[PDB]
RNA sequence: GAUGUUGGAUCAGGACACCCAAAUGGUGCAGCCGCUAUUAAAGGUUCGUUUGUUCAACGAUUAAAGUCCUACGUGAUCUGAG
């Protein structure tokens, strides 16, 4: 359950992810009709005074049994084309994400470790 | 909602409740019969039952000893629990306490009262409810049925 | 010398509710039907396990996981347990259903009992205690018939912690509280203690009749 | 909120003479075979429980005299005796309370 | 004449108290096992299956809930319903009930004779069964009729099907507005005084009355409800236990009413089921101890491997 | 010899001079968008930054984020920033 105004941590390696800022990156908007985002949902992130789109990878809220539950809320930076703006994603990603190939194809392609 | 709850709320809270039961239990183990409020007698019933089940666990068991410490306030009573009150219950599994309802109290309060008692105490016998004897027209009428069921077998 | 104590998998212990006992004989017959295919080994909270799952989405259908068993809960067929491990610096937990048909092989690498009956407090402990070697080999048991009790105090990150672990309702003997706390807070924590609870008698749960009955039920089920 | 009008005695007779506010007639009353006083079917006889209670009080007084102080209480079983009675062997080795009244008819020897 | 109150056990002695009980239970087992064979007794004419037909129902006991896994890897939770004692009781002809469908009255679990009414015990003495606790009326077409006093077992619903369930939901008593209806509250901290729950404005200034439907605090939950479109997964023959899908309204251990689904998608599904009802005597075969739907992972099995 | 007055909160009853959903006419309608007109009130009609603010601007969305009346609904239910 990741919602408006949640502080998220950017897992992929990107310009905007690693460089410091006086504000932790905040989630503005979740694109489900429910205000709650889950693994494999899509977010609008406010990072370093600009808006980027993201993909929720893992989160600290429990989920259906046998889903991996992560210590921190992890997002991958993403543009409108669905292309990950990052090169690769180190910290492990839910194997459930391979269910939808259509949207997440490239994101999956740059993913290192699955759990 | 109250669904599926086995405890009343009595006294100033949960602690007060435990201490109310403490007093009553001391009273019961000392005097072997007491007359108290029906809600509270009926509440005490369970604890009065299982306290005797620790008595059976033997004098040497530690978990029973620190239990007898909390629940029996007057210290003399503890040897009474182990050496007296426990041994005279042996064969009987659950048969310890008689609980019966008394006429309501005579004070302006008019509560609903019960007497609770250990079996085999030396006190005058409580005027228990009598069962109708067998010479009764109806019971005498059932004997025939019984003997006929014996005659058919 | 043969010390003999029978370890009954905790989910053969039926809950306190007023449920009709017929329900429990059913669950037992099903999970005992399940025992005969997939072999379920003993283990405790604190013991290290490695589970093999059937994964639809991966290429190698097997998914491997390894971690501590943090807690167990359930009854009947719905038995579960939780594994915890740090991969690359990410804390990861999984909730597994014991009797789930997707699970293929469960394997115990290290059989161990740590002081508390649940550790969720390894969430606020330092990253070492949650880290384990993915490739470590099974370290076997010497059949001492003593499950080794490892008493290990732990270090914790600065406060706040996901739960308040200092408080009496949790009864945590595992945490090292001298280094993580001050005397004031140790007096605070003592204001929430409810001393009379251990002496509550009636609050105690009686089993052994049921224990005999269902253990005899398991013998009877292995025989046939 | 203040009542808008005095109610008539008619309305009041309706409300407070309702069959629900009337005291119900208790049908479970019987007589006790011993003293022939009245008692309710599920409750002990009041008058019987009285003489039981009085005797318990007095026997507790005398067994308070047989005890020296507040905290001192017997480890033996107790057996109470009445005028003319001598202990059986089953009952010997136990604390004995001796009483003037000849043993009351409702209290048995056992 | 001031006549006293009497219960059944009042005047019996020590001797006669167990005797009465043993006697009543004896006559009960006797009367039950006697009705155990419907087909060889005086069976009513059996009619074929027409397409507009509607089957008899069942009365069950809700046991509890249990997890169950499909061959596909999905996890469902199911509710165990048990048939304890089920017999059809009386029969109402077409004209005598709805003008349309014939009423078949079905009885539930066995109770003790001692606490029921004179009229009711009379009804069961003219029948020959023990008294049933819960009695419900099923609507049924003329070709589905059975004969009064006939046993109904739990093989009646073959695995995979959709059933419907009616029962009294869990009673929560007199509940405020935030429960009963689910109105938001008032905010807690900003200086609100004594309002944190209350319904708020209940009507409009002009109307000067409050409308006949208006939602207010009151009785919540002891009422009849019905769950439709539940799938039946597996059946136990020996203990007579249905495993239905999802949840059934009522407390656990409550008495529950089961029928085939009246939903428009399933209308003709009744052509494959044993129709008057199921008859263990007639087929003269032993049904497997469990009847599983084709989807379900059985309690023993290969332990699924995807590929 | 008192019908306590702005905006919110809660709960909404109604109109149709439809903002969405549903059938259609005309087009300077090829299709995609559109722009107009007819018929249809069972159901919907978002979350924020600044203002006491309704209004308005602005960020982000939604199938849409209607126009109104009801003592500018609703203070013996609440809030008083005004
Ligand atoms: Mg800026
Ligand atoms: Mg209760
Ligand atoms: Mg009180
Ligand atoms: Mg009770
Ligand atoms: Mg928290
Ligand atoms: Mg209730
Ligand atoms: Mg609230
Ligand atoms: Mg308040
Ligand atoms: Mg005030
Ligand atoms: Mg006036
Ligand atoms: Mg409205
Ligand atoms: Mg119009
Ligand atoms: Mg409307
Ligand atoms: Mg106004
Ligand atoms: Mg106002
Ligand atoms: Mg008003
Ligand atoms: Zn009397």
């Amino acid at each position: 359950a990741i919602q408006k105004m949640t502080r998220v941590r950017v897992v992929d390696n990107s310009a905007l992810g690693t460089t410091p800022y006086h504000r932790p990156p905040r989630c503005i908007h979740v694109y489900n009709k429910t205000g709650v985002g889950k693994v494999g949902d899509r977010i609008l992130l406010a990072i370093r005074g600009q808006k980027k789109k993201a993909l929720i990878v893992g989160h600290r809220m429990p989920g259906p049994r046998m889903t991996p539950r992560f210590d921190s809320n992890n997002v991958v930076l993403l543009e409108d084309n669905g292309n990950p703006v990052g090169t690769r994603i180190k910290t492990p990603i839910p194997s459930s994400l391979r269910q939808r190939e259509g949207e997440f194809s490239k994101v999956l392609a740059i993913a290192q470790n699955f759990v | 909602i109250s669904h599926g709850r086995v405890f009343r709320r009595l006294g100033l809270g949960p602690e007060s409740r435990i201490h109310l039961l403490q007093n009553l239990l001391t009273g019961l183990v000392r005097h072997e019969r007491i007359e108290a409020s029906w809600a509270r007698v009926d509440e005490l019933r369970g604890y009065a039952e299982k306290l005797i089940d620790y008595g059976k666990l033997g004098d040497t068991n530690e978990r029973a000893m620190r239990m007898a410490d909390f629940w029996l306030t007057e210290k003399d009573l503890i040897p009474k629990l182990f050496q007296v009150l426990a041994p005279r219950f042996q064969g009987q599994n659950g048969g310890y306490t008689r609980m019966l309802q008394i006429p309501n109290r005579n004070e302006q309060d008019r509560a609903k009262m019960a007497v609770i008692e250990y079996k085999g105490n030396c006190l005058p016998p409580l005027p228990l409810p009598r069962r109708d004897s067998n010479l009764t027209l109806l019971n005498q009428l059932l004997q025939g049925l019984r003997q006929d069921q014996e005659a058919s077998s | 010398q043969r010390p003999e104590t029978r370890f009954l998998s905790p989910e053969f212990i039926p809950p306190r509710g007023r449920t009709n006992p017929l329900k429990f004989q059913i669950e037992r017959k099903d999970m005992l039907e399940r025992r005969k295919i997939l072999h379920i080994p003993e283990f405790y909270v604190g013991s290290i396990l490695r589970v093999t799952t059937a994964d639809p989405y991966a290429s190698a259908k097997t998914s491997q996981f390894l971690g501590i068993c943090i807690q167990r809960s359930g009854s009947g067929l719905g038995a579960t347990f939780i594994l915890r491990n740090t991969i690359e610096g990410q804390g990861v937990e999984i909730c597994f259903e014991l009797y789930n048909p997707r699970i293929q092989e469960i394997q115990v690498v290290k059989l161990e009992k740590r002081l508390d009956n649940s550790l969720l407090y390894l969430r606020d402990a330092l990253p070492e205690y949650s880290t384990f070697d993915v490739n470590m080999k099974p370290i076997t048991q010497e059949f001492n018939q003593e499950v080794p009790v490892n008493q290990l105090k732990v270090k914790m990150k600065p406060k706040p912690w996901s739960k308040r672990w200092e408080r009496p309702k949790f009864n945590i003997k595992g945490i090292r509280f001298d280094l993580c706390l001050t005397e004031e807070q140790m007096r605070e924590a003592q204001k929430w203690s409810q001393p009379w609870l251990e002496f509550d008698m009636m609050r105690e749960y009686d089993t052994s009749k049921i224990e005999a009955a269902i253990w005899d039920e398991i013998e009877a089920s292995k025989n046939s | 909120a203040a009542p808008k009008n005095r109610r008539s005695i008619e309305v009041n007779r309706c409300r407070r003479r309702n069959p629900q506010k009337l005291i119900k007639v208790k049908n479970n009353i019987d007589v006790c075979p011993e003293c022939g006083h009245l008692k309710q079917k599920h409750i002990l006889c009041g008058y019987c429980y009285e003489k039981v209670r009085k005797e318990t009080a007095e026997i507790r007084r005398q067994m308070g005299k047989q005890e020296g102080g507040p905290f001192r209480a017997p480890t033996t079983e107790t057996v109470v005796l009445y005028s003319g009675e001598t202990p059986s062997e089953q009952d010997q080795g136990k604390r004995i309370i001796e009483r003037e009244r000849k043993r009351p008819s409702w209290f048995t020897q056992n | 004449h001031g006549k006293s109150v009497t219960w059944w056990d009042e005047h019996l002695s020590e001797e006669n108290v167990p005797f009465v009980k043993q006697l009543v239970s004896d006559e009960n087992k006797a009367q039950l096992a006697s009705k155990l064979c419907p087909l060889k007794d005086e069976p009513w004419p059996i009619h074929p299956w027409e397409p507009g037909s509607s089957r008899v129902g069942l009365i069950a006991l809700k046991l509890g809930m249990m997890p169950l896994w499909t061959k596909d890897g999905q996890k469902h939770v199911v509710t165990l319903l048990q048939v304890q004692d089920c017999h059809v009781l009386k029969y109402t002809p077409k004209e005598n009930h709805n003008g349309r469908m014939a009423a078949l009255t079905v009885g539930g679990k066995t109770v003790s004779h001692f606490h029921k009414s004179a009229s009711i015990l009379e009804f069961y003495q003219e029948l020959g069964l023990p008294p049933k606790q819960k009695v419900k009326i099923f609507n049924v077409t003329e070709n589905a009729v059975i004969k009064p006093g006939t046993p109904l077992y739990a093989a009646h619903f073959r695995p995979g099907q959709y059933v419907d369930v009616t029962a009294k939901t869990i009673g929560k008593g007199f509940q405020g507005v935030m429960r009963r209806w689910g109105f938001k509250g008032q905010p807690a901290t900003h200086g609100q005084t004594k309002t944190h729950r209350r319904p708020g404005a209940i009507s409009t200034g002009d109307v000067a009355r409050v409308w006949p439907g208006t939602k207010m605090p009151g009785q919540l939950g002891n009422i009849d409800r019905t769950a439709f479109g539940l799938k039946v997964w597996r059946i136990n023959t020996k203990h007579n236990i249905i495993y239905v899908n999802g949840s059934v309204p009522g407390h656990k251990n409550c008495l529950v009413k089961i029928k085939d689904s009246k939903l428009p998608a399933y209308k003709d599904f009744c052509k494959n089921l044993p129709f008057p009802t199921y008859f263990p005597d007639g087929d003269e075969e032993a049904l497997p101890e469990d009847l599983y739907d084709e989807n379900v992972c059985q309690p023993g099995a290969p332990s699924i491997t995807f590929t």
